[PDB]
């Protein structure tokens, strides 16, 4: 009790909080800060040293920077993947079957039924690169949802998180690489890619670095990347020989069929009434996701829901349908 | 509507007033009233008041049933002996006397320990078979034997309502909630109205947990009388424990009706369907066996290439990789790798005997000592295997038989019921000898005879064991062992007095205190005992640091099938004895991800002993996410019981005792690496 409260005339009143850099395997480890002070002290009691991970933010002190404990950081990470396994399969949604048994049959193929895998010599331990004209994730994680079935999966949305702070540099990507290395039978999924589409003179720099580091010049088969962008002219030529080596798909026009698909699947659950028509329904659309159908499904069954019944009908959902009609043309 | 004309009717109190208004109220009792039933300060007089008294009992239980009351609703109406699909009777029957009937009997049940209840109870039981609710009003009258000739009553037509929801969560409610004596009413009368119905398969399951001679006999009958038969004499000889197929091979040899019952009474009919049918279907990748086979060395992963080996019993390459392997191999790993010949040959009968002759009656004792013990797992029914280990026995220090003791007593114990197995076990027992395993094996081998018995022995066995126990208090691994068996003795029951009894003639020192906790530990299989749950969080914390480990390791037999509360806190405590207790008390369950991500942290660790046993239990719960842990494994230690061990987890990845046993046995890995000569011969694995 007296060993572990005697320590507390270096984590007391000269007590800083710094930014360590590396750790060397000589028990000294190297800090800084705003200036940029490098102090090598032997380590202390309190420290893992091992889940440390280096280049993050630590404790220092007024005196000779003993290093007394350590700080979490960025619980900015939360919000990036998804743990959670939602029921969605491969057979929930139709017409495509060929367009996901291509994904299915390209990224389900390695680490899962490995006869027609391993056996061959190939491994191509780069997966395939899609994108989506409706986008908002719907079409985009209505593929990538086959592999969250049953397997750990890792996402990444939109490249905010690379722009919405100083150009750290990436470090954001060294840790998303290991996460994936400590969780290598998981999915990469990098989706809202626009990078360049929104200084930008290291935006450049950092995508360039971003492809040589998704490149794997130094680990072998060990996870699976699938990106996803909206635009395939925003990407440059050069992102795609390294990014791009196993194969890409062209998505389909939903006008009318693949609408009146994503239509059934979004009103195949929910109990409408008989008078609701369709054609009306996949006519006043126009270039729509199914984020806002999913959105008037919801306020549709809510308001339907206000009445305490669950029958949707047809004057109901075409009052949610003004909805639609307004969102996009605003 | 308006209470103006019916308000003044129920002040007098004359008898035609009652008459005639009560009437009224039972035309207008359709929905109750119009309201809450304000009028008991009105009727409250009406309550002194007596023609039609009867009427008056119903409409003042209906009231009093209305507002509120615990006692004095079902007095009018076990006063009242009523004699005088609507909304009348769904509402002052169904609810009404739903609750009511339940208060009195919960009250009536609680109270007192006549005939009145039941003939409400009857009487409630008929109109609920009339509205046709189920499993709400039965799980009421639960508690209230009345329960037969209430099943019996009701069991006529509905099985499936009464069978799957009533049997189902009843019975997970009645090991749950409902103590053992109204089980066995369960076990009893769902052997009558099972019996009477279809669906065999749970009435073995019946048998399973009654262990009783009869059901098997009406269930072979009717079952033989019934016309596949290969496939229920497969999980009929596994649903069966070791008295009743002894017992079974005895009767069905005493009626000889057909021999097709002894056929699939013993090993080879549940042996000779599967392998073929799995050569077959089922094709093994020969890299493991290769590569598992080749990144072996130091003398200990070769060890764990002789388990990867014997985990075989399709491709039988490695097995037959020429001679050699064995005579390289040291004294641990001579034993490990003579038993791996019986490991790889649980089939073959005719084969064992020209296949383990080579080595039999060789020049070192251990090689034929684990011969002995190859030729005793390799079969469990043929009794024609253990005739020459079994002759001599006369050593008396050590002449090849201690250890063949120690491989023919091990894997006879394995195949063993008669009494001429332990009148030859009395001088092995009686021997006494320095090693560790002569009486682990003796004490393991008597135990899984005895398992299941019939309420448990306390003759000169365990007596004798325990006596000679307390002989000399040196090696105090055999009370670490002896407990083993004398619990496996003890388990079956959780009711008996016996562990008491084993707490006036065991209670001494720490050491046979422990001895006490073991049979504390296996005299507790599981029922509903909280008793026993908070007296565990009350002895939780005693300063002996391996009665934590026992007596609380016993969380995994305990609460087995309700796994919703097996998960605590016991990683957030500071003892690493209690990280051991969570961490082997996972289990070999289907291994959801909750338990992955407990050993994802219980995984991370720097002592050897809980590093060295957490791929036990993590490959055990789990045989996509089998080859992370290995890689895992390979990036923490890249010590030899690491690698040997997560080699044999790869080994592990790709109610009976014999499920039980091996690993409560396996307990012991903190010692000498003369337990992991032990350790290759488990039988609970799948």
């Amino acid at each position: 009790e007296e060993e572990r409260s005697k320590v507390d005339d270096l984590r007391g009143t000269p007590m800083s909080v710094g930014t360590l850099e590396e750790i060397i395997d000589d028990n000294h480890a190297i800090v800084s800060t705003s200036v940029g002070s490098e102090h090598y002290v032997s380590i202390l009691s309190f420290v893992d040293k091992d889940l440390l991970e280096p280049g993050c933010s630590v404790l220092l002190n007024h005196k000779v920077h003993a290093v007394i404990g350590v700080l979490m950081d960025d619980p900015l990470v939360t919000v990036m993947k998804v743990e959670k396994a939602p029921q969605e399969t491969y057979a929930d949604i139709g017409g495509l079957d060929n367009q996901i048994q291509e994904i299915k049959e390209s990224v389900e193929l390695p680490l899962t039924h490995p006869e027609y895998y391993e056996e061959m010599g190939i491994k191509p331990p780069k997966g395939v690169i899609l994108y989506g004209p409706p986008g908002t994730g719907k079409t985009l994680l209505a593929k990538a949802v086959a592999n969250q079935t049953s397997a750990t999966f890792l996402r990444v949305v939109g490249s905010e998180l690379i722009q919405k702070y100083l150009g750290d540099g990436p470090k954001l990507v060294r840790e998303l690489f290991r996460v994936a290395e400590e969780h290598a039978p998981s999915i990469v999924f990098i989706d809202e890619i626009d990078a360049i589409g929104t200084g930008e003179r290291e935006i450049q720099r950092t995508m360039l670095e971003l492809l040589n580091q998704l490149d794997g010049f130094d680990s072998r088969g060990d996870v699976k990347v699938i990106m996803a962008t909206n635009r395939i002219e925003t990407l440059d030529p050069a992102l795609i020989r390294p990014g791009r080596i196993d194969r890409k798909i062209e998505f389909p026009l939903p006008d009318e069929k693949t609408k009146k698909r994503i239509f059934q699947i979004h009103t195949s659950r929910m109990t409408l009434a008989d008078d609701v028509t369709l054609d009306d329904l996949i006519m006043a659309k126009d270039d729509l996701s199914g984020a806002d159908i999913k959105a008037i499904c919801t306020e549709a069954g809510l308001m339907a829901l206000r009445e305490r019944r669950m029958k949707v009908t047809n004057e109901d959902f075409k009052k949610s349908k003004e909805n639609v009609l307004y969102k996009k043309q605003e | 509507r308006d209470k103006a004309p019916v308000q003044p009717q129920q002040s007098p109190a004359a008898a035609p007033g009652g008459t005639d208004e009560k009437p009224s109220g039972k035309e207008r009792r359709d929905a109750g009233d119009k309201d809450k039933e304000q009028e008991l300060s009105e009727e409250d007089k009406q309550l002194q008041d007596e023609l039609y008294r009867p009427a008056l009992e119903e409409l003042r239980r209906q009231i009093r049933s209305s507002t509120t009351s615990m006692t004095s609703v079902p007095k009018p109406l076990k006063f009242l002996r009523p004699h005088y699909n609507k909304r009348f009777a769904a509402d002052i029957i169904s609810v009404l006397a739903m609750t009511m009937s339940g208060e009195r009997e919960c009250l009536k049940y609680r109270l007192v320990g006549a005939g009145e209840v039941a003939k409400e109870w009857q009487e409630l039981d008929d109109a609920e078979k009339v509205q046709r609710e189920p499993l709400l009003t039965l799980v009421k009258e639960i508690v209230p034997l009345l329960m037969e000739i209430e099943q019996v009553d009701m069991l006529e037509k509905d099985i499936d309502e009464n069978a799957y929801a009533k049997v189902c969560l009843y019975l997970t409610s009645c090991v749950n909630y409902v103590p053992e004596p109204e089980n066995s009413a369960l076990l009893r009368c769902a052997l009558g109205v099972f019996r009477k119905f279809s669906r065999f398969p749970e009435a073995l399951r019946l048998a399973l947990m009654l262990n009783d001679m009869e059901l098997v006999e009406d269930i072979f009958t009717s079952c033989k009388d019934v016309v596949m038969l290969g496939r229920h004499g497969v999980f009929l000889e596994l649903s069966e424990d070791v008295e009743e197929y002894e017992d079974l091979t005895e009767i069905m040899s005493n009626v000889q009706l057909n021999s097709n019952f002894l056929a699939l009474a013993r090993e080879l009919d549940i042996m000779e369907p599967k392998v073929p049918d799995d050569i077959y279907k089922t094709h093994l990748e020969n890299n493991r066996f290769g590569g598992s086979g080749s990144q072996v060395d130091s003398a200990r992963m070769n060890l764990a290439s002789s388990f990867v080996n014997g985990f075989v019993n399709q491709d039988k390459l490695l097995t037959d990789d020429g001679n050699k392997w064995l005579y390289k191999n040291k004294d641990h790993g001579m034993l490990s790798a003579a038993a791996s010949l019986g490991m790889i040959l649980l089939w073959d009968v005719d084969g064992g005997l020209t296949q383990i002759d080579k080595y039999l009656y060789s020049s070192e004792d251990y090689i034929k000592s684990g011969a002995l013990l190859a030729c005793g797992i390799v079969n469990s029914g043929v009794r024609n295997e253990c005739d020459p280990a079994l002759a001599l026995l006369s050593d008396y220090v050590l002449h090849n038989s201690n250890t063949m003791r120690l491989g023919s007593i091990f894997g006879l114990g394995l195949a063993y019921n008669r009494e001429d197995v332990l009148t030859l076990l009395l001088p092995v027992m009686g021997d006494s000898k320095s090693s560790m395993e002569v009486a682990g094996v003796t004490a393991l081998a008597c135990g899984m005879i005895a398992v299941g018995s019939c309420n448990g022995d306390v003759t000169s066995t365990i007596l004798q064991t325990i006596m000679e126990k307390s002989e000399t208090e040196l090696k105090d691994t055999y009370a670490r062992w002896l407990p083993l068996g004398l619990g496996l003795n003890h388990l079956g029951k959780g009711e008996a007095i016996e562990a008491i009894l084993a707490a006036l003639e065991v209670v001494s020192e720490p050491f046979r205190s422990f001895a006490n906790t073991l049979v504390d530990v296996c005299a507790y299989a599981g029922s509903g005992n909280v008793l026993k749950v908070q007296q565990l969080l009350h002895i939780c914390s005693e300063h002996f640091d391996s009665k934590e480990k026992e007596e609380d390791k016993d969380k995994k037999e305990k609460k087995d099938k309700d796994k919703k509360e097996a998960p605590a806190d016991m990683g957030a405590h500071q003892g690493v004895a209690v990280l051991g207790i969570a961490l082997i008390a996972m289990g070999e369950e289907i291994g959801a991800e909750m338990a992955l991500r407990t050993f994802g942290h219980l995984l991370r660790y720097g002592e050897p002993t809980l590093r060295r046993a957490v791929p036990l239990a993590l490959a055990l719960i789990s045989v996509s996410h089998d080859a992370d842990p290995e890689v895992s494994y390979n990036s923490i230690f890249a010590a030899r019981l690491a690698a040997m061990l997560r080699q044999l987890a790869q080994y592990h990845a790709k109610k009976g005792t014999l499920t039980l046993c091996p690993y409560h046995s396996d307990r012991q890995l903190m010692s000498q690496v003369a337990v992991a000569g032990l350790l290759t011969v488990l039988v609970s694995f799948l």
